[PDB]
């Protein structure tokens, strides 16, 4: 659930 | 500061060799909701240093005096043994559900007699 | 050892664009995403958005979009901050920080800073 940002 | 997405106390205080807690509430949508609260350290005129990470992680180098935990959706950080040196701003910050990260508005811990 | 080394310092007047740097070493750029933080004078810090080094793709915090533009040189592992028609409420210290793996929300490793200062006369 958490956005992996790259 | 004051308001900030995460509260923060503006000021802390301890004096030399004192342990002091400092706390930083949020929401279950960021510090109750996932473990990417951080906690950084600024000194007038210098770049923020992360100190702890995934709540209670610390980075190598930093003293095992700093530490970090969480209860609901209120993060806290810890101090023990305080020196004249930490004397400094201290900001948390956490992950949110909505893609974005969410800073505390700093807390100014002092050094009483350092 | 990782490093971030950003521009010097800028002086501009309202109206004017300013594109600061941010030149990473000691780890392998397009594997970890770059953030962008700025703090007025006596303030504290705000969030503005990251950029993913894979995709060049910025994604903006709703404060800072219209104006704010991320972008990347990753030939010379630069990221870089370009802001658009200057308000004197833009004078900041600017930082750029590394997203740690895995997900880029926790900021290892910060730039030393950039002070964006806007004139207004008064």
């Amino acid at each position: 659930d958490v956005v992996n940002q790259n | 500061g004051s308001q900030s997405a995460l509260t923060q106390p503006p000021s802390a205080s301890g004096s030399p060799g004192q342990s002091v807690t400092i706390s930083c509430t949020g929401t279950s949508s960021d510090v109750g909701g996932y473990n990417y609260v951080s906690w950084y350290q600024q000194h007038p005129g210098s770049a923020p240093k992360l100190i702890i990470y995934e709540v209670s992680k610390r980075p190598s180098g930093v003293p095992d005096r700093f530490s970090g935990s969480k209860s609901g959706n209120t993060a806290s950080l810890t101090v023990s043994g305080l020196q004249a040196e930490d004397e400094a701003d201290y900001y948390c910050s956490s992950y949110t559900s909505s893609s974005t990260l969410v800073f505390g508005g700093g807390t100014k811990l002092t050094v009483l007699g350092g | 050892q990782v490093q971030l080394v950003q521009s010097g310092s800028e002086l501009k007047k309202p109206g004017a664009s300013v594109r600061i740097s941010c030149k990473a070493s000691g780890y392998s750029f397009t594997s970890l995403s770059m953030n962008w933080v700025r703090q007025a004078p006596g303030q504290g810090l705000e969030w503005m958005g990251w950029i993913s080094t894979k995709s060049g793709d910025p994604t903006y915090a709703q404060a800072f979009t219209g104006r704010f533009v991320f972008s990347l040189d990753t030939s010379v592992n630069t990221a870089y901050l370009q802001i658009n028609s200057l308000e004197a409420g833009d004078t900041a210290v600017y930082y750029c920080a590394r997203g740690q793996p895995p997900v880029g929300w926790t900021f290892d490793y910060w730039g030393q800073g950039t002070l964006v200062t806007v004139s207004s006369g008064g």
